[PDB]
């Protein structure tokens, strides 16, 4: 069945210009990684070369070689969230849930992300893609308690 | 000579208008787009760079070329730096100095010290960069590695682990600087992107999508190897064998390519081979074959010493040169005396210098005193010339290999030349990713239209047979419409002709909407192709052995040259009809006599001109008549009437078709001479045996498929003690003739003073020069690069009405599906050279490329084995399944001995020269376990018949 | 797809065409060969929101706000440890000092000032000694600095500047193409160079500038040009946290 | 022109009558004295040599420039091997490959590895004859050694330190082979003998009879260091 979506995803990008970031957006947001298995059919399909894919997808961030687990938390580590007391949130966190920054789990994964915008309400995160900001040590609690 | 054949310049090179400039307080004066390092490598002044190959487009990755320059901001780099006039630039200043050892001691902050250790000592782009520049100290305590194995707290996770899955490199990624040169070549030079740089930064690492190289989709090539500094990617011969000094120049015993390398040698062992950066064939570039695949000539099967027999079902008796000789001698005056010259022959390899050629066929003539020679080309490229000769006057080429270049178009009828001529596919991709078109004839989806980055592509899934019927279509259309070149005819060609041509072509039976249903091709597609090649302002033919191999080959050929002339494609860089020649000199070969029915120059033999030049020359008296061909060499011997045969470099049992026949002919002869390196299936049915010799141990010339004659030069020493000009002399001498040569040379210049063409031809030429389109005499001294280019040769081309004959192999209930042979990149023909190498593993056994939906009511799967039985005879063979091959279309491939494709392969030939069909043959393929009636019995004669004594 | 360099006009167009963001040497500029070797026009959002204006309301309108060279509003973006954080458009000329001080008061800690860092992390940590600094492209690039994107965050007394200094090479080592050798290994060797620095050698401050002046001069695009002038800023400015 | 100019000969020329012999299945024709190693250089055929200069006479230190000759027993050295007529010398064979890989592992076991940051990167007969002979693996897990400043327990007194006395060459002993071309031109090339070794084995050690090369009576000349093929004297 995951060949039928890809050639849906590939049928849906026919024609354009540049057509292998968006193939390989829709992929992920599919299946929620790029799997080796969808480096050939891709190529084919494009009249790229499987190496050129891979070389695409391990370069960007974004485009994921392995799953997440069922929630996903991004934690600016930039300039200006480091200002309002980042560090401490992250230990927190990190604290709660047992797991440190980078490392991931069925369960969840904390990651980083190094800007969002939210640069005035300095600290600030992407649970689950909800935004939050304004990050004290209290929030933490509240952002927990909806993930477990 | 040039610089760019010695010295490694950095920038590619560039057309455009002069421009002067000051590199360093010297004048010079280059193209405009040249940079700035190329110009001060012309100038002498030679600046630190790593990343910047001229096999590639320079990219600011190093950083080690940066220069300061009047007018720019900072130290810009001379790879990236375009010249301008009037640009005074500066090439070693203190701060330049400093940075550049900053770089340096970034880069070995990240390299292991293994240097007295490593292979590529001696030969790194590193080391000598880093003794240049002068660095002396390297102050960071490094502790994030990628060549520590162990690290603090536990191993690296950097550390990658060699890969030697590859038989022939290696890679240690250890030493790897980023420079990407490796993947700038897989994917400008060679074309296939099996390479890519896997991370972001620091994590950047080198890689194939695959466990190990193998696996991918790298095949070889050493591209990725030669471009390499620093010892990562490394040939195996240099890890063992140690670095070399000196360097041989010849050329490649393969592909009629005429890739030109160089031979590293340490001593008198072959370390290896590298591309020369000259030969207007290879610029640098190869395949697996010629750069790797040099063992067969160390190879502990290979034979040394003559042997004879006196009956073939005895054995074999290791023996002296005299005592052998004699016994030929003998044997052959007798068979001369008894049924006369006439039961006499010979049989020349293509393999073979055109030197040696020339003396087989003079001993065939003169000596024996007959016409009965032949060569390896009656079955790869004879309809050529024929349909060729009656068309425009040259049984040749058109056009060189630099041509493509400049080609808008390319259309391509039987042919595969990622698999047959992959250095000229590269050239053909280089120019498909700028834009080119193409059109593909063959029914059988070729590696050249998945190629990648393909610019348009068309292709016309055929029926084989039907070839000349798409070409008449093609014209038909070209014709209805008005598209083709009507000054062009005029002038170069004659309207007298046109006009029946035209009208002939214009029927409406010849067009696509009819065809379609036997070809099996669209008619839009057709239409749409035809157009296109029309339109085109410079577009080229490529073609090979789809056409040729049939019973419609010179037809086919003459329809080609048709629509070359029809359409103006003729007479000029970028277009032409060029026939892809195979085995080296072939071109030479056919030359060089080499035919029944002509002498050394394409000239009759009927011409009694020219055979009182050569009585004259040779001092002897020759033949008018026409000698045989090998069928007729195996109908007669099988009727009676020939009794001798002097088979040098060629096997004619594996390599010739109705592998039955063609036996129990080699059978009834009372003496068939052998004068290969190994024991071939040939010799299974021998009398005699005569060691060869190497192209490593020749010395001489090699004539290519764009008329080019490349020197070949000798580095290693004849381990049998005589090369095969010196075996042959030897022979005839021993008969009684009495040639004396001691140097190639001599019969070289002998060739000059005969033959036209040659006669500007020496040694000293090719190696000044550096090779020579043969067409050289007082008139294009310098050679002839594109023929045609005034006026034809015979002075007016010919216009001529082809036709579609129904094949008689045409296929039947009994019979459903057809066939093909072709070929393989790794292996060769037969693969003598080359099953005696490690290139078993990209190909270890023949395979039969069928289709699905023809195999599932067979009941066939990837792995089975299965049976062709056709009506010539049987095999047996390991299937594979592919969408590859059209329904009701089979592919096999003969380059093992172990299965007998070619028994399988009927007798059928062309009309004119005799050819066989090859690529058509009613076959049935079925599911079966035991393996065949035939290669039971051959196995059982072979292995009877190579013992010794 | 996460990846600051593509930032670069190069990277941009070179990711757009489906491959992988590796900036490009620049003997050609992508206006002459950009995009699948076309002529581009490759500019920033802010560009490209005053044309409009521009031409509808009148070059000579828009000729009139700023400074002799830099002309036009511009806005200032304020981040971080910042009371009253946000967006400031306005024409150049204003100091930081104002717009630091009187403007968005101070500091959400309510903390003193001791940085304020212009331009993004390829940018300098400008103290509270510098107030007297109109902003514009010139006087910033001349006075040891930058001002692109008009950014502006804030740090308090309760910052170490080697935390930040480090934090920078880690960026230009974690968003790096990894093309050119001066940030794909210089970076990563900054980032051990600091810590011996922080342990307390003294065979590292002048191996780090020398390794700043040749990721100054030899860097191919500017990640890896001006990455430097965080830490020699932090460092010629705050001295007293780098032992 | 000649080759003597462009290439480094192994031993001197010598004169006599017209001898004929077979270098690795070459003929060559030269003086009686004169050596296999010199003829096989005439010849094209070069040879592994790290000790042997023409600026001076022979010794067999090195032993790399071993050859099977037909007639003698084992692999005699070429260097002190003068020619004779109707000499039939194999040049490369496996035996010689491994004898040498041997012996430039015997070397380089109590070398650095501070090639490509030494001086004499490029220029350096060691390197090359160590890639040359085919050197892939080193197995000797050393202890006692010259180059190392730091030994197990200590120090090494083995060590010595540099000597940057003269303002023209730098005497770093840690990269020594004792092949003595550098005495050996002091005193047969000059006639100054300014250098000896001190010592006996393995703790034999280039030395001028003073605490600095300046000191003693080395006036300068760059003869030792013209033949240090080592870096050591740079
Ligand atoms: N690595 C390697 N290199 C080689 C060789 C080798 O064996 N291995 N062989 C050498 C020699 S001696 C040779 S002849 C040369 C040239 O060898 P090529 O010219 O490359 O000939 P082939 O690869 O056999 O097939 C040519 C293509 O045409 C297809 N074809 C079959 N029937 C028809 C038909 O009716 N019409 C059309 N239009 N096409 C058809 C074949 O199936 C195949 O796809 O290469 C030389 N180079
Ligand atoms: N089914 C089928 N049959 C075919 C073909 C096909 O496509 N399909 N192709 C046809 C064509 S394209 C051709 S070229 C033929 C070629 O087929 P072959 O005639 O078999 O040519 P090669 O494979 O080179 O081997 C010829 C012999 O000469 C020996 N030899 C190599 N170098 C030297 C040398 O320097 N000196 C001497 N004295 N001997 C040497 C080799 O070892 C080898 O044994 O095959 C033809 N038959
Ligand atoms: N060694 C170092 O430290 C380096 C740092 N940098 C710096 O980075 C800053 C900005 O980065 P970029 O945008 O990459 O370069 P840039 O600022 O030089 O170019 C500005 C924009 O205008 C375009 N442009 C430039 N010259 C042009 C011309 N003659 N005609 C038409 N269009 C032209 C470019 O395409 C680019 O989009 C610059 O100040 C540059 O100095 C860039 C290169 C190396
Ligand atoms: C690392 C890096 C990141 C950049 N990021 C941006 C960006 O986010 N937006 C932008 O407009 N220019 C960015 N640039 C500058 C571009 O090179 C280019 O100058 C700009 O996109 C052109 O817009 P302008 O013509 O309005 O300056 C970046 C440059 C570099 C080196
Ligand atoms: S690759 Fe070159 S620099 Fe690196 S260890 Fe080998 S010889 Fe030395
Ligand atoms: S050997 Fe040739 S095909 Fe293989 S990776 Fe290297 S360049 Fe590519
Ligand atoms: S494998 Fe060789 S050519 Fe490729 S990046 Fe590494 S050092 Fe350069
Ligand atoms: S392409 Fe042909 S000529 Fe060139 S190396 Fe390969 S086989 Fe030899
Ligand atoms: S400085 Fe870093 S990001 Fe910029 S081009 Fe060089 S390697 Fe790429
Ligand atoms: S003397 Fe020669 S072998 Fe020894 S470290 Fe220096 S360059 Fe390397
Ligand atoms: S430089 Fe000094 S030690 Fe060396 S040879 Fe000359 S005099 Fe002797
Ligand atoms: S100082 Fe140089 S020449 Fe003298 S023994 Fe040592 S390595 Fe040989
Ligand atoms: S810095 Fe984290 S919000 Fe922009
Ligand atoms: S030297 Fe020109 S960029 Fe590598
Ligand atoms: S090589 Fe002749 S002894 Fe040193
Ligand atoms: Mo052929
Ligand atoms: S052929």
């Amino acid at each position: 069945t995951d060949t039928a979506r890809l050639r849906a995803i590939l049928a849906a990008h026919r024609g354009r210009e540049g057509a292998l970031l968006p193939i390989l957006h829709d992929v992920q947001a599919a299946f929620g990684f790029i799997p080796e298995d969808a480096y050939a059919p891709i190529a084919a399909d494009l009249g790229l070369t499987r190496a050129e894919v891979a070389g695409v997808v391990g370069f960007y961030h974004d485009f994921r070689k392995a799953p997440a687990g069922r929630h996903v938390i991004k934690l600016c580590r930039a300039e200006a969230c480091q200002a309002m007391g980042m560090d401490a949130v992250q230990a927190r966190l990190e604290s709660a849930l047992g797991l440190r920054l980078g490392d991931s789990s069925e369960a969840v994964t904390l990651e980083a992300v190094y800007c969002l915008g939210l640069c005035a309400c300095a600290p600030a995160a992407m649970v689950d893609d909800r935004l939050v900001g304004r990050l004290d040590a209290a929030a933490v609690a509240g952002i927990v308690a909806e993930l477990g | 000579p040039p610089l760019d054949w010695t010295q490694d310049m950095g920038t590619p090179k560039r057309e455009g208008a002069p421009v002067h400039l000051t590199i360093d307080g010297v004048e010079v004066t280059v193209p405009a787009g040249t940079s700035v390092l190329r110009a001060a490598a012309e100038a002498g002044i030679s600046i630190p760079k790593l990343c910047a190959t001229d096999n590639v487009e320079p990219v600011g990755s190093c950083r080690l070329c940066m220069v300061e320059i009047e007018g720019m901001r900072g130290t810009p780099t001379s790879c990236t730096t375009p010249v301008a006039p009037g640009m005074r630039v500066h090439t070693q200043t203190p701060q330049l100095q400093k940075l550049r050892r900053g770089v340096m001691e970034l880069y070995i902050s990240d390299h292991p010290l293994d240097c007295l250790t490593c292979a590529a000592n001696g030969d790194c782009e590193l080391q000598d960069m880093a003794g240049a520049v002068g660095l002396r100290e390297v102050r960071y305590q490094a502790k994030d590695t990628h060549f520590a194995r162990r690290d603090a707290t536990g191993p690296n996770p950097r550390y990658i682990p060699k890969d030697n899955s590859n038989p022939y490199f290696s890679y240690d990624p250890a030493k790897c600087i980023v420079c990407m040169r490796c993947v700038r070549a897989c994917e400008e030079v060679q074309g296939t992107f099996a390479l890519t740089v896997m991370g972001r930064g620091f994590d950047a690492r080198i890689s194939p999508a695959a466990p190990d190289f193998l696996s991918s989709d790298c095949v070889s090539c050493g591209a990725c190897v030669q471009a390499c500094p620093t010892a990562t990617l490394v040939e195996k011969s240099v890890e063992r064998i140690g670095t070399p000094e000196r360097k041989v120049v010849t050329t490649c015993a393969y592909c009629g390519v005429g890739c030109s390398f160089e031979a590293h040698m340490l001593g008198d062992q072959l370390v290896r081979m590298v591309p020369w950066k000259g030969g207007a064939a290879n610029r640098g570039h190869s395949c697996v074959k010629g750069r790797f695949a040099y063992g067969y000539a160390t190879h502990q099967d290979r034979i040394l010493k003559p042997m004879i027999r006196d009956k073939i079902t005895d054995p074999w008796r290791e023996v002296n040169w005299t005592e052998a000789l004699d016994f030929t001698a003998t044997r052959l005056r007798a068979l001369r005396d008894s049924h006369g010259a006439d039961a006499l022959g010979v049989i020349t390899s293509s393999r073979c210098t055109n030197e040696e050629t020339y003396l087989v066929q003079k001993l065939a003539r003169a000596v024996f005193g007959t016409n009965n020679t032949d060569t390896c080309a009656r079955v790869c490229h004879s309809p050529t010339g024929y349909g060729l000769k009656q068309t425009f006057g040259t049984s040749a080429g058109t056009q060189d290999f630099d041509s493509v270049e400049e080609t808008d178009l390319a259309l391509v009828i039987g042919a595969n030349p990622t698999d047959g001529h992959p250095v000229f596919a590269s050239r053909l991709r280089k120019r498909l990713r700028a834009g080119a078109k193409l059109i593909v004839v063959d029914p059988r989806r070729i590696d050249l239209l998945n190629t990648p980055h393909r610019g348009e592509a068309w292709h016309l899934q055929l029926k084989p047979g039907t070839n000349v019927a798409v070409m008449t279509a093609m014209a038909h259309v070209i014709v209805t419409e008005q598209i083709f070149d009507k000054r062009f005819i005029g002038d170069r060609c004659d309207w007298d002709e046109w006009a029946d041509y035209a009208e002939f072509v214009a029927n409406p039976e010849y067009a696509p909407e009819a065809v379609e249903s036997l070809t099996g091709v669209p008619a839009g597609l057709l239409r749409q192709a035809a157009r296109a090649y029309a339109a085109a302002p410079n577009a080229a033919i490529y073609y090979g052995l789809g056409v040729t191999e049939h019973s419609q080959g010179s037809t086919t050929v003459i329809a080609i040259a048709n629509l070359a002339m029809m359409t103006g494609n003729i007479g000029r860089p970028g277009v032409g009809v060029n026939p892809l020649r195979g085995q080296n000199n072939v071109q030479g070969s056919c030359d060089m006599g080499s035919f029944p029915h002509e002498f050394p120059g394409y000239r009759h033999v009927s011409d009694d001109a020219t055979r009182g030049l050569f009585e004259r020359t040779w001092g002897v008296t020759l033949s008018s008549e026409p000698g045989l061909r090998i069928p007729n060499m195996l109908d007669a011997a099988v009727e009676g009437r020939f009794k001798a045969l002097y088979v040098q470099g060629e096997d004619i049992l594996q390599s010739d078709p109705d592998t039955r026949h063609v036996s129990a002919g080699l059978a009834a002869m009372d003496l068939v001479i052998v004068h290969d390196l190994f024991l071939n299936e040939t010799a299974n049915y021998a009398h005699v045996f005569l060691p060869g010799s190497t192209f490593l141990e020749k010395d001489g010339t090699f004539t290519n498929a764009e008329r080019r004659i490349n020197r070949v030069r000798r580095v290693m020493a004849p381990k049998a003690g005589f090369a095969d000009w010196e075996v042959t002399q030897m022979l005839a001498n021993a008969l009684g003739a009495g040639w004396h040569y001691t140097h190639p040379s001599e019969i070289m210049a002998e060739i000059a003073a005969t033959t036209p063409g040659f006669a500007a031809v020496t040694y000293e030429m090719l190696d000044a020069r550096g090779s020579v389109q043969w067409p050289c005499n007082e008139k294009a001294p310098e050679g002839s690069p594109i023929m045609h280019v005034e006026g034809f040769v015979r002075g007016k081309g010919r216009f001529i009405r082809t036709a579609y004959l129904p094949t008689d192999e045409k296929t039947g209930p009994r019979f459903p599906l057809l066939l093909t042979t072709g070929r393989i990149l790794s292996q060769y023909n037969v693969g003598a050279q080359t099953r005696r190498t490690e290139n078993t593993v990209w190909h270890g056994e023949d395979r039969l490329e069928i289709h699905p939906t023809d195999a599932e009511t067979r009941g066939i799967r990837d792995g089975d084995w299965v049976r062709l039985a056709s009506r010539a005879g049987e095999t047996t063979l390991r299937a594979t399944v592919t969408d590859r091959v059209s329904p009701g279309v089979v592919y096999t491939t003969f380059h093992h001995p172990d299965t007998q494709a070619n028994v399988v392969t009927t007798d059928t030939s062309d009309w004119a020269t005799n050819c066989p069909e090859y690529k058509v043959t009613a076959v049935q393929v079925a599911a079966s376990n035991g393996p065949s009636d035939w290669q039971q019995d051959y196995a059982a004669q072979a292995a009877a018949a190579r013992r010794i004594e | 797809a996460g990846a600051y360099v593509c930032g670069e006009e190069t990277s941009l167009l070179n990711s757009l065409e489906g491959k992988r963001g590796t900036v490009r040497a620049k003997p050609p500029l992508p206006a002459l060969k950009g995009l699948f070797g076309k002529p581009t026009v490759v500019n920033n959002l802010l560009s490209l929101a005053a044309v409009p204006w521009i031409i509808a309301h009148g070059a000579k309108a828009y000729e009139s706000f700023g400074m002799d060279r830099s002309r036009g509003t511009i806005p200032l973006q304020i981040g971080g440890n910042v009371k009253r954080g946000g967006l400031f458009e306005t024409g150049f000329g204003i100091t930081l000092g104002e717009l630091v001080e009187d403007i968005c008061g101070g500091t959400a800690s309510g903390r003193p000032v001791k940085a304020v860092q212009v331009g993004g992390p390829l940018g300098a940590y400008h103290p509270v000694s510098d107030y007297h600094l109109p902003f514009c492209y010139e006087q910033f690039a001349g006075q040891g600095g930058l001002v692109g994107h008009a950014g502006l965050v804030v740090h308090d007394d309760t910052a170490d500047m080697l935390k930040l200094a480090r934090f920078a090479m880690e960026f230009c080592a974690i968003e790096s193409c990894g093309t050119c050798t001066p940030c794909r290994i210089g970076a990563v060797r900054g980032v051990e160079v600091i810590d011996r620095i922080a342990a307390g050698d003294a065979s590292a401050m002048p191996l780090l500038d020398d390794l700043c002046q040749t990721m100054k001069l030899g860097s191919l695009c500017a990640l890896g040009g001006f990455t430097p002038y965080p830490v020699q800023s932090a460092i010629r400015h705050f001295p007293a946290d780098f032992p």
